[PDB]
């Protein structure tokens, strides 16, 4: 009744491989803002993938970079969830 | 039957690594805003039920050591484990204050064969770092 | 404006760096499990619930047999990479 | 609000690449059982509502061409797109009958900027392949 040594990990990355990760001037990282905002609203009632999927959408939609350098102007980001989980994860009940 | 068992004495430990300042020889700048992020994350995760600990400006040896040690504690009465990394990064690696260490080497300490008291329990890593140079220009 | 990398999902039969197994005579473990779950639940569960059940079925139900000790009694876990922005049900 | 809109004339296209036989040049053996897999997958996916087509023993150029072409169709009346790859693989690459091609190259055709009629719609890739030669020994 063996378990794989790599099982039951989940990696929630702020951005996909090869890509930049953004922060809005003054405040902090886009992925963090979103994560905190969804966890505050739903961390105790949604499954971890629902939460992170909502985080994916929030980062994808709500945010877009501004900059006086055209090379960095109006860019976008998408986070990336890697799941090796074997069950659903709720933080409660 | 289809969810992870949460009936444990505790939700578990949440380690936060908040790397803001870097040795000049790394070529990396200060990460402004990261204190605000670490604070907000510490509150969310405390609110969920985690025992949260926040480390700040860790060297590479420090990050490896504290995760190794965490992996060697007894998690029998914890439901899960979480680690949140806030730092500079490049593909597959994350910065300490004094250089770069492979993300996979940090997480490997928690593998099944090496951290038996987290067997069959979720090991969560939230990773906030650059992962290369590319910019998504967007569309529509 | 939408990110160009958004709304992809990759369901890999195994994690990076690892081998992927097939039982003698009856095809790949990940495929067996994926088909078995989709046939039972493809129209009533979200894609991540499905693939998570696939993860569990591969992790538990299967274990290799072999006369070479180097290949004997091994295990596998699949790996889902999601850039999805919504929940995906195959219906309605 | 939280689910992908499935109200389209078609669920969408599913391409299955079923690579069984490989050129001796590549050193790879026949993949027995893969026709049985492809058949079972064809039924499940057809049963979900995908317009499934199965292509057998594709070269690297064939695999690239298939996906490029699919990316160039009009998916206006499709909810989503799926591709299933059955083959030998190594990390980040998959075998055609004549060699290896990068998985990212096959998927890049569907990116937002390059396949506008799947914008905001799921693009699913199911990939059955080796990804290197590590063996999971298990534990407990």
């Amino acid at each position: 009744y063996k378990i794989p040594v790599e099982a039951d990990f989940l990696f929630a990355y702020s951005t996909v491989p090869g890509y930049y990760s953004w922060r809005s001037p003054g405040r902090g990282e886009w992925f963090v803002q979103a994560l905190c905002s969804i966890l505050e609203e739903h961390g105790k009632d949604l499954e971890i993938m629902q939460i992170l999927t909502r985080v994916n959408d929030r980062v994808a939609r709500h945010f877009e970079s501004q900059s006086d350098d055209p090379h960095f102007h109006e860019k976008k980001q998408i986070p990336c969830v890697v799941s090796m989980l074997t069950k659903e994860l709720y933080f409660s009940q | 039957t289809y969810q992870y068992n949460m009936n444990f004495e505790k939700l578990g430990k949440c380690i936060i690594i908040n790397n803001k300042n870097f040795d000049k020889v790394t070529g990396m700048g200060v990460r402004n805003g990261t204190d605000k992020d670490a604070e907000a994350l510490f509150k969310c995760f405390r609110s969920l039920g985690f025992d949260v600990i926040v480390y700040n400006d860790c060297s590479c040896a420090k990050m490896q050591d504290l995760l190794k040690k965490a992996s060697e504690e007894d998690h029998t009465n914890a439901a899960c484990f979480a680690c949140i990394l806030l730092s500079h990064g490049e593909e597959n690696v994350i910065y300490g204050k004094d250089g770069v260490t492979p993300i996979k080497d940090l997480t490997a300490h928690f593998r099944g064969d090496r951290c038996k008291t987290l067997l069959e329990k979720p090991k969560l890593f939230f990773i906030q770092a650059c992962r290369g140079t590319e910019l998504d220009d967007g569309i529509q």
